[PDB]
């Protein structure tokens, strides 16, 4: 019965994470969902500007408190997450 | 406090109330840049 737009947030993110999370672990290219082609879209443009990777973007700004948060639970060092390991591996 | 009630934590979801800044907030044109193996 907590449900809310609190958990809607919760969701909204999720289902950023279950495509940001996939997207940046699966590095096919040709993956089949779409929210991966433009998440990548979204990661392969992150990293092609610089100013944006600093949080220039609120892309970045808001991808990188989202990684914030999954990086921090993510107590292991994924690996192919960019963030995480500027967060974890520095 | 005009009347909706606080509207920063109260954001009706859309389904794509992230979604939408990730590809509509695109600084420019998606750049593909690869890197070199870095990884």
């Amino acid at each position: 019965a907590t449900q809310s737009p609190g958990d809607s947030r919760r969701l909204s993110i999720q289902r950023a994470i279950q495509s940001l999370v996939h997207a940046a672990q699966c590095r096919n290219a040709n993956c089949s969902l779409p929210s991966c082609q433009k998440m990548k879209r979204v990661v392969q443009h992150t990293k092609g500007c610089k100013r944006k990777t600093n949080g220039g973007c609120p892309i970045c700004k808001q991808l990188i408190a989202l990684a914030a948060y999954h990086a921090k639970h993510c107590q292991e060092n994924k690996c192919p997450v960019p963030f995480c390991l500027n967060i974890k591996q520095k | 406090m005009e009347e909706p009630q606080s509207d920063p934590s109260v954001e009706p979801p859309l389904s794509q109330e992230t979604f939408s800044d990730l590809w509509k907030l695109l600084p420019e044109n998606n750049v593909l840049s690869p890197l070199p193996s870095q990884a």
